[PDB]
């Protein structure tokens, strides 16, 4: 399955598909969320009615903060991959002002507002949701992908209840070391606060993480400022709630390894040691990866383009100058 | 309680990258 997944993915690589639609094909309808050079907007698609999820990034802001290659490394790699728990890319497309990637609607909102909402999950539906995780790690690690950037807020979920994972500003195809501090403050590993050089080992110690918050309702290590929530990354002290079992602490002592030849994912065996684990024990492989497992958790439908999951922005008008700004910059896009 | 810690700190919100 993964050599040919390889093939397919190194096709798209190489030469990239551009420019496949036109903002005046759509009809701006509400803000999803926002980000530093932009927002997500719900738009419809007018002569067919299918509504989308559309990424817009301003290209002045984007130079201004120098993170120039992050964004074309976010459009090259999102339009070659294909796999069932990531977010589908439909378009992509730019004007004199803007870069536009129109992805498929999530209606069920993000992880984050359920799992704050309810609390916490119960160990079988934090293993359900783990599970699809290290499914999408394998994948991405075997097209030498870094992701660099776990967290409830980029997993979305479907009207089936299984995850799509967001957001591939920080993504990176690398063979070997880099050094650039980016992520969340809370899923760091204490590699990349240290100023080392690392690897895919990052994405492991983020499961690590994940599924601590997803069984807990606070992450591993907090505090009100990033440097306090460092501090505690770096010391290698974690205290488990009395309620944890004893094969799921087994596991997170394992992810949660300062030591990189000790932890898991990053041993002899790989990815293996991670899914032959005593916590993974009841964990179906194959039906995860073909859908066929309940879901512990199924999000509201109120029909197509509601957004009643998600939060309320307020509202800004799309301004595309009469002028081409950042040209050269963004050729590739 | 850690949970009572976490619920009056300032990082329940959205958390942005750095
Ligand atoms: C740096 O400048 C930026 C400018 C604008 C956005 C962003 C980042 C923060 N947001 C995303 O990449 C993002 C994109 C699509 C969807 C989505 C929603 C619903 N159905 C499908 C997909 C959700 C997202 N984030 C969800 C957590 N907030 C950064």
């Amino acid at each position: 399955f993964l050599a040919k997944a390889k093939e397919d993915f190194l096709k798209k690589w190489e030469n990239p598909a551009q420019n496949t639609a036109h903002l005046d094909q759509f009809e701006r309808i509400k803000t999803l969320g926002t980000g530093s050079f932009g927002r997500v907007m719900l738009v419809k698609h007018m002569e067919t009615g299918n509504h989308y999820a559309m990424k817009i990034l301003d290209k002045q802001k984007v130079v201004k903060l120098k993170q120039i290659e992050h964004t074309l490394n976010e459009k090259r790699i999102l339009q070659a991959v294909n796999f069932p728990f990531l977010v589908k890319l439909e378009f992509s497309f730019k004007d004199n002002s803007n870069l536009y990637m129109v992805m498929e609607y999530v209606p069920g909102g993000e992880m984050f507002s359920h799992l704050r909402r309810i609390g916490r999950f119960s160990e079988p539906h934090a293993r359900f949701y783990a599970a699809q995780i290290v499914l999408t790690f394998e994948y991405l690690h075997s097209l030498d992908l870094i992701y660099r950037d776990l967290k409830p807020e980029n997993l979305l979920i479907d009207q089936q209840g299984y995850i799509q994972v967001t957001d591939f500003g920080f993504a990176k195809r690398v063979k070997g070391r880099t050094w650039t501090l980016c992520g969340t403050p809370e899923y760091l590993a204490p590699e990349i606060i240290l100023s080392k050089g690392y690897n895919k080992a990052v994405d492991w110690w983020a499961l690590g993480v994940l599924i601590y918050e997803m069984a807990a309702g606070y992450p591993p290590f907090f505090a009100d400022q990033p440097i306090q929530i460092y501090e505690k990354i770096v010391s290698g002290k974690v205290r488990f709630p009395s309620h944890f079992s004893s094969d799921l602490k087994d596991l997170l002592r394992n992810l949660l390894q300062v030591d990189l030849t000790k932890r898991f994912g990053n041993l002899k065996n790989g990815v293996n040691d991670i899914k032959n684990h005593k916590w993974f024990a009841t964990t179906d492989w194959i039906a995860i990866y073909q859908r066929k497992v309940e879901a512990p958790f199924i999000p509201k439908f109120k029909g197509p383009g509601d957004t009643s999951n998600f939060d309320d922005y307020e509202e800004e008008e799309i301004r595309v100058s009469i002028n081409e700004k950042c040209g050269k910059e963004f050729s590739e896009f | 309680t850690t949970y009572a810690d976490f619920i009056a700190s300032g990082r329940t919100g959205r958390r942005n990258a750095i």
